[PDB]
This record gives structure tokens, C-alpha cells and sequence, in this order.
């Protein structure tokens, strides 16, 4: 577990060096993907249906 | 030099990424066992 | 960098070609996933594409 | 009664012994991965704001 | 078994050097072959039947 | 490379010839397998065929 503390001792550093994905972007990544599939398949489902 | 350090540092990443490549393979080396 | 864009764009076309073949007769589930695969390359196409213009 | 119980001890001890040693490598994988996890991104930080990127 | 660990010590390397066929392609290899036989035999079953 | 394409294409024709003879009187089971054999050579025909055009 001290290695786990070391993992957290360094995972936190990467957390500060690289801030975690904020929940706002999670909505985008989970919502912006909806058009990325819906809009992309919106043409596919109508182009050559 | 910053470039040589950039090559060496990215090389150190290459030295470590292969170590990660070896280390990650070691993780895969046990799951099937 | 431009050669990479063409290769990535060709890969996107290759994925689009697979998407073009993964779409027929109601196989939208595979297309649903397959189309998402290209958008990952499109990000590169847009990301590298915009960078190429700036470098000019 | 002496011989029967002691055999179970060795079997349980050996059975526990191998399981303890079995989990060893599974967690040592995380050890080097943890070493890989940090010192990889450690070099990444060398090209962020105020870093070599600011030297750039 | 240490050789088996060696096999896995090196099979994993080939796994990283050569990523395994993703399940998506398995569907294609299992579905794209359906036309490769059906479509190819679609002409055969109608060309000179 | 072009000679290989002709040989592979001839081999595909040879397999097609066998498929042409493995099709009559309802022997579709052999044709089902035999036709798949050519498609393996067709991949080369398409893969080497497209490459030949690029090399020109």
C-alpha cells in the first residue's frame, strides 16, 4: 500500500501536472459524441438508405 | 544542448516507453496464466 | 506533415469505405460504432489539417 | 489425528503460499507500471508552461 | 511453465508489437465474408444455374 | 510485380475454373468453399493490382 501511496503520491502529481477531465467536458464527450454519431449517421441513414 | 536533451529526454521516454512496453507486456504476461 | 494528412485522410476513406460497406441492409449497429471510428481520424484530419494551413 | 490435521496444515499453508506468491507478480506489474506512469509523464512536464516550452 | 511465462513474456510483446484482431474486425471477417461467399455465389447461383 | 499479378490472376482463373467445375448439378457446398478460396487470391489481385497502378 505504500506503493499505492507512492502511486497516489505520483498520480496526484499527474493530476496537478495534467488536470483531470472536468465534468463539463464529460458532458461534451458524452453529448458532443451524440452528434458525432447522430449527425454522421444522420447523413448515412438518409444518404443511401 | 536543448535539442540533444529533447532527443535524450524523448529518448528517455523511448527508454522508458519500451520499459513500459516490457512492463505492460509483463502485465499481459500473467493474465492468461 | 501533408503526407500524414493524406494517409490519415485515406485511412478515414478506408474507414469510410468500411462504413460504406457496414451500412447496408440495416446493419446500423456496426455503422454506429464504425462511423465513430472515422471521427477519431477526422479529429486528426481537422487538427492536422488546420495546422497545415498555418504552417503555409 | 496428529497425521491427518498436519497434512491439512501443509496443504492449506502451501495452498495459501502459492496464492500469496501468485498475487506477487500481478501487483509488481503495477509497480513498474507506476514507475512507468510517473517518470513517463515526468518528461512530459518538461515541455509545459514555464518549462522548456517557455524556453521555446 | 516458466517457459510458458516466457511464451507469455513474448506473446504479450507480439500483442503490443502486433495488436490482436479487434472484435469489430471479427464481425467483418465473420460478416464481410458472408457477402464474399453470398455475393460471389449470388452470381454463381444465378449465372449458370 | 506485374508478372506476379498475372500469375495470381491466372491462379484465380484456375480456381475460378475449378469453381466453374465445382458448381454444376447442385454441388454448391464445394463451390461455397471453393469460391472463398479465390477471394483470398482476389485480395492479392486487388492489393497487388492497386499497388501496380500507384507504381506507374
Amino acid at each position: 500500500e505504500r506503493i499505492e501511496t507512492k502511486i497516489l503520491e505520483l498520480e496526484a502529481e499527474r493530476e496537478l501536472l495534467n488536470p483531470p477531465p472536468s465534468p463539463l467536458d464529460k458532458k461534451f464527450e458524452q453529448w458532443e459524441e451524440q452528434q458525432a454519431v447522430e449527425a454522421t449517421l444522420a447523413a448515412m441513414k438518409a444518404r443511401r438508405s | 544542448a536543448p535539442e540533444d536533451l529533447l532527443e535524450r529526454l524523448l529518448g528517455e521516454m523511448e527508454l522508458e516507453l519500451i520499459e513500459l512496453r516490457r512492463a505492460l507486456a509483463q502485465t499481459i504476461a500473467t493474465f492468461k496464466s | 506533415t501533408e503526407r500524414q494528412r493524406d494517409a490519415q485522410q485515406l485511412i478515414a476513406q478506408r474507414w469510410y469505405e468500411k462504413a460504406q460497406a457496414a451500412l447496408d441492409r440495416g446493419n446500423e449497429q456496426l455503422a454506429r460504432e464504425a462511423l465513430g471510428q472515422r471521427q477519431s481520424y477526422q479529429s486528426h484530419t481537422e487538427a492536422l489539417g488546420k495546422s497545415l494551413g498555418e504552417q503555409r | 489425528a496428529l497425521v491427518e490435521q498436519v497434512r491439512g496444515q501443509l496443504q492449506k499453508l502451501e495452498r495459501k503460499y502459492l496464492e500469496l506468491k501468485s498475487q506477487k507478480n500481478l501487483y509488481l506489474a503495477r509497480l513498474k507500471s507506476a514507475i512507468a506512469a510517473q517518470k513517463i509523464e515526468e518528461i512530459a512536464g518538461n515541455l509545459d508552461n514555464a518549462s522548456a516550452s517557455s524556453l521555446f
